[PDB]
């Protein structure tokens, strides 16, 4: 009952541009809809509200426009502070439907991940258990990915990322892939290697080490 | 200054109950109607109910109906919210937000709590075992190499890296932490430095576990 | 021992259920009941209009207008002198919600909504109409022709028409020449091939249709 | 200022005699008598007969402001009687004596005069009664309930005729009353038909009562 | 806080006689009245006062019901305003009196009440009601009148055939006809004409009329 | 709480913009709007009294100057029972603001002012004027005539003159033998041959000159 | 008993704002308007606006709107003003005053508070730099000559001198400050002592400058 | 907007006279005026309000008169706490302007000024900077004059007075002058002297110094 679908789902732009979000509706919504601006390990603050209203306090710069089954959010000139995720709710009827989400980055200058491999440490593989690690360090876009061959081999639904927030001072993202094995499996093999393709290289790198090289 | 003030994280298992208070303070508690809403992580927010103080009037959401009871106690300016049969997807961030009044619809909230993450889950509290990821000469790419730490295995989330008892930031990257199969939480943490500098310099990643009270440092060479 | 004067109030003492409450318009020595749409665009309406049944006829004289007449349950008419006291004292929005007998809804609002706005006497001003900014919801702008006429019945004929308008419309209403909106015309159930005394909407539906419901609601500012 | 009877008894008085309240408002009040003795008291009465002196086939415009003692037989007027009911919730007890030294009464835990309507004049001051506890009379009120308040001046009964005419007096008549408290004090039995102080449910069409009293109290 | 009587006024902290406020129907709007706080303890107020022959008192019935007059000079405090104060509390009365020869004369009632316990002073005509009598200079008129309603020349509720207010050029609670006419013409002395003037039938008879008049009022 | 029932209980409210505001003279059953005067010489005016546009004719009845009519954001007059309750229950001062055609101000105050003092009952006494101690402004004091007169209609002659001297200024006023100042005269708009019609100020600019704007105001004490 | 609590002082750098509290006590705060005033040293005060606590209601001076904005917090029962962006001649002492009521003009102030000196400038905190002014047999005059201390080049106010601890208070003469070119303060100390007591008694001025935490103690000679 | 302009700037007297202080409008402010009295380092205390009406606790000698343009403000008797300075608001219009203020002092026998000069102290001369010193010693009436001048030649623009508020004792000003100089200015010119212009004698009064001599 009155889903809620925001576009785009991620966004990157840069200081000073204009951008518009948006906020559709599944049913006919009225003129009655409002935004609200979440920062990271935040409450969600309101912004606009009944569709093109925005509250006291808020900077001139945001502005709203929209009714029936489409919404438009809309800002002149991003601003460091502009950078956030975006919600859109329902507002009119009493189910209360909340927006999907927008992430609003910033975007630099492309740039290459520098990858490191680490093997398991001597400590784990007393314990039982191998983790195998891929670190794509200080690299844009967001977008990447990771894929781990043993012995030339594709592995899936054994390997785990974590992708940390865009960074402060120079804005680059950073994942880390950990690949989880046993102790006995992860000696039947040799050669670990975590293969990454990224926007910033023509041809896949391959980062790779031996088991027992030492 | 016009705060909620939400109760502390929970941490409950499957069927049980929890029940999250949410206290009032710089406006009369009696003239604002207040919601309840719940964020689950990177997904779609979702209103649970509303309760007037003065009144004692509650509208729940349909789904939430039967599991979901809200009252509030008038002397002490407390709103309380309590989730009856817990399920494992309940896992999120309750919030607690005052509806302001504006002359029309209304219905949008203008002040916020700040969250209370509650967690649903049958794993016991466990502590983390924490795994060096040396540097080496094949990992190092010029005169910068990388050097970590895995903080494997714990339960409940949060755990707290720093380097060298936080002397060392330039270059940090502490991952957020995965939700293994297992139901343990595991997270890596780290940090290039310069291939030049391992010899001299020493990296001591030092891991805070304060669910289980544990207190880890670890050298890496 | 604090009273609400109008609807909004009751929505801030903590109700939210359309139905029957006790509103203190005069003062507080007496109440007059009303009947509010707490769910239609947010709620918050208090409404002095209310017909669906058509068993109350609304052909009434200029007094029973004046001192109002009917039932809060079902169809009734607040009472001019009492629409001139909320509106004297706060700034009102209008909102009508029409029905025909084909499963139809329409509506239309205006911004500003007073009766005998800043008059120093009601009877002497007439009980002047005064409706400004209208948006559009399903039925047109009928009201805005009528902004500034004086209420008109067949006892008292107020209307720019050398006969009586609410003589030959068959109900009461702020006239000039003649209606584009009889919201107080007689109950007819339908279609009628004569000229323009029922309850009828003009932009909507014509002079030759007569409504099935019609209520006229109002929301502080 | 006290509005009804019960807030005179958390002003702190608790003798049974003759009282002011402000129904209307703090601009003119209406004398009363309370009986602050019956089943713990905090009753206003609106009613009142015992010596017959004064006569209840009166007119809509005595009904409606009221007529009579306080002290004695009186009727407190519809109006006043609205302006209570209106505000708050009652609770209604009838209290009836005859001629050979019995008493009995029948309670109502609603009672209502033209409830939630927005003028009590355009609907006649409809009479509203609910749930029924039995006392020594039986249950002739409940008949009554929806109707509307008929005098010789202004005739609401569904009848053809003019019931309030052909019983002597004043009530919310239907096709014609089983309860006619303001009908002509025939002191005793009488041959005319439904014409006294009748309660029909208790002493018949054929007997007028000696006293007759109707009390309300706070929910 | 309001004072509703002038008794209040005297707890008010005011004890100089003169024009004061009191608010007998509400808070909402008071009326202006005279006390006598210096005569006999003080606390008078005032719904009645003749001097200077000037004011007519041969007015309606409505006149007399709504009040009429400056509560400096003449005046008549009116019907409904007194039945307000005797309706909420028990009320003393004390008439004073002055001929054309320097001589004075009063009349005190214990009781004194407009239409007591009446749910509508209208449709009981507002009865005067007065109880023991204790005797100053004048005699006892008023008792022959305690029961009876208030009749103009508009209103006739007089027990007699003919209007006894339009026969005696007053307004009173008139019975066969009155022992008391402190309505009446002023005809300054006496006069051949037959119990028409301002007349107090038990201290200067029916053949003449006082100078001065007032009717006071107190607490219980 | 207390309802505020002149202007200058409004300037203790919190409010000094001038414009239109309710005031309760009667009680808090009905309010009565007014122009309030926050400006001149430290503001708290009571207007009771208003012209410039020459838009409502104040050639009225009895009836409509007891009741009140008019606009209280243009031209309107008070009525003489809400005058009343005012000065009845409040000691007052009296300044009436004055303007010709030639762009000149004037004006002039009385130290009290009162409409129909200790009388029992306004209607009887003909709701007689009483103004006091005079301060000279622009004008000279044309009221000191008029105190002690009933107020006068050409419904209601009140006036000392065997004529209707009402009638015979096109006005109503508290008339003598005839006015010095006949503020509701005929808007005759500049100079004018016919005597004494006009709104006319005797001491100003005579009897054959008609004011552009008028105003009479009222403060506590 | 009525008074009026206003906020300790603040030093503001140009450009920035400052935000001044002032807390009503022994009269009901909602009832009175509330104005505030400033005060330049040795100039004309002038008059920054007006605001009623119950209704919110503000009245500026047309010259300070849109940088001054009033507040109140009926619970504390709180006046607030703050002043946006400042301004090197902002410089002066800024009062909170109550409006009598007085059934005419009014709009007189019968109750003050009580200053809050506001400094505005772009120096930056610091100490003084003490320096003996030494008596001399060519500044002696008959039996008595003077001797003081040059109290140079600190910031901001105030420093607090004293002639041997506080022991010695007769003859002394502690200027006012002055502002110098550099945006720096500097005053000087004097006292009259006899010259014959020159030679015995030892004189020292104690110099303690708070707000950069400088306590100095300087001994003069001839 | 509605200057006011207080006069005299400075008015002395002693107890017991009659003082008249006069307050002047730019344009017409009607019967409305307001009058302070500020002790030094308090907030201002009203005295007169509305042109003439006086404030409670006010004693009886203050009054004040006046309408239109000009105002007065005059005391019978003076006492000691009446010695002040003293303000006048505009209160008619709502610009709300205030006056010039006037200072009200005791008025002493005449009493000329104690001169001494300082000259740099060493620790000065050493940072680069040296700074003259002159003061006037317990005097009265606080009109006076300092000139300095270096080789015989007037100086301006580098020195500043300062002036002590009147002594409680004896009721007399000082006043201190101080020039700076950096240090080479110092040294090139040799005669350093301020010159005391004051009523109470008949040619200006001199004390000078050589570098060097003590
Ligand atoms: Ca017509
Ligand atoms: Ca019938
Ligand atoms: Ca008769
Ligand atoms: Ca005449």
């Amino acid at each position: 009952d009155i889903q809620m679908t925001q576009s785009p789902s991620s966004l990157s732009a840069s200081v000073g541009d204009r951008v518009t979000i948006t906020c559709r509706a599944s049913k006919s919504i009225s003129k009655y809809l409002a935004w609200y601006q979440q920062k990271p390990g935040k409450a969600p603050e309101l912004l606009i509200y009944s569709g093109s209203t925005l509250q006291s306090g808020i900077p001139a710069r945001f502005s709203g426009s929209g009714s029936g089954t489409e919404f438009t959010l809309t800002i002149s000139s991003l601003q460091s502070e502009d950078f956030a995720v975006y919600y859109c709710q329902q507002h009119n009827e009493y189910p209360f439907t909340f927006g999907q989400g927008t992430k609003l980055e910033i975007k630099r200058t492309v740039a290459a991940p520098s990858v490191f491999i680490f093997p398991p440490s001597d400590e784990q593989l007393k314990s039982g258990t191998a983790s195998v690690v891929c670190l794509l360090n200080n690299f844009y876009p967001r977008e990447a990915k990771v894929q781990w061959k043993v012995d030339n081999a594709l592995q899936s639904g054994n390997s785990q990322e974590s992708v940390t927030e865009q960074d402060s001072k120079d804005s680059t993202y950073s994942l880390s892939s950990t690949l989880t094995l046993s102790k006995a499996d992860y000696e039947k093999h040799k050669v670990y290697a975590c293969e990454v393709t990224h926007q910033g290289l023509s041809s896949p790198v391959t980062k790779s080490f031996n088991r027992g090289e030492c | 200054q016009m705060q909620l003030v939400q109760s502390g994280p929970e941490v409950k298992k499957p069927g049980t109950s929890v029940k999250v208070s949410c206290k009032a303070s710089g406006f009369t508690f009696t003239s604002y109607w207040m919601h309840w809403v719940r964020q689950a992580r990177g997904q779609r927010l979702e209103w649970i109910g509303v309760i007037h103080p003065n009144s004692g009037n509650t509208k729940y959401n349909e789904k939430f109906r039967s599991r979901v009871t809200m009252t509030t106690d008038t002397s002490t300016s407390t709103a309380y919210m309590e989730l009856r049969s817990l399920r494992s997807d309940d896992t999120a961030v309750y919030y607690c937000a005052r509806e302001m009044w504006n002359y029309g619809n209304s219905w949008y909230f203008d002040v916020w709590g700040q969250g209370t993450t509650v967690t649903v889950s049958s794993a016991s509290t466990k502590g983390p075992s924490v795994f060096p990821l040396a540097p080496s000469s094949k990992s190092t790419s010029g005169g910068t190499a990388a050097l970590g730490c895995l903080v494997k295995d714990y339960f409940p989330e949060p755990v707290t890296v720093s380097w060298n008892s936080g002397a060392l930031t330039s270059g940090v990257h502490t991952f957020p932490a995965v939700l293994q199969s297992s139901g343990l939480y595991s997270l890596s943490s780290v940090v290039t430095v310069p291939s030049s500098s391992l010899g001299t310099q020493t990296y001591i990643c030092n891991v805070n576990h304060k669910p289980s009270n544990t207190k880890v440092d670890k050298k890496v060479e | 021992l604090q009273q609400p004067l109008d609807c909004d109030d009751i929505y801030a003492q903590g109700y939210q259920s359309d139905g029957v409450y006790l509103i203190y318009p005069s003062g507080p020595s007496v109440p007059v009941p009303v009947f509010c749409d707490m769910t239609t665009e947010g709620g918050k309406w208090t409404v002095f209009q209310k017909r669906f049944n058509g068993s109350v006829s609304f052909f009434r004289g200029w007094n029973d207008y004046k001192l109002g007449f009917g039932r809060a349950d079902g169809e009734y008419w607040l009472g001019l002198q009492n629409m001139h006291l909320l509106t004297l004292k706060q700034k009102y929005e209008l909102r009508v919600d029409l029905e025909d007998f084909e499963n139809n809804t329409a509506y239309a609002k205006y911004a500003d909504f007073s009766i005998s706005p800043n008059a120093v006497s009601a009877e002497e001003d007439g009980y002047t109409l005064f409706v400004a900014g209208f948006e559009d919801g399903g039925a047109g702008d009928s009201l805005s022709y009528h902004s500034g006429q004086k209420f008109s019945t067949f006892d008292r004929d107020q209307d720019l028409f050398v006969q009586n308008c609410a003589a030959l419309s068959s109900g009461a209403f702020w006239f000039r020449s003649c209606h584009f909106a009889n919201l107080n015309g007689f109950y007819l159930g339908g279609s009628h091939l004569s000229y323009a005394n029922g309850i009828n909407w003009a932009q909507w539906k014509g002079f030759y249709y007569s409504l099935k419901r019609t209520e006229m609601k109002i929301r502080r500012a």
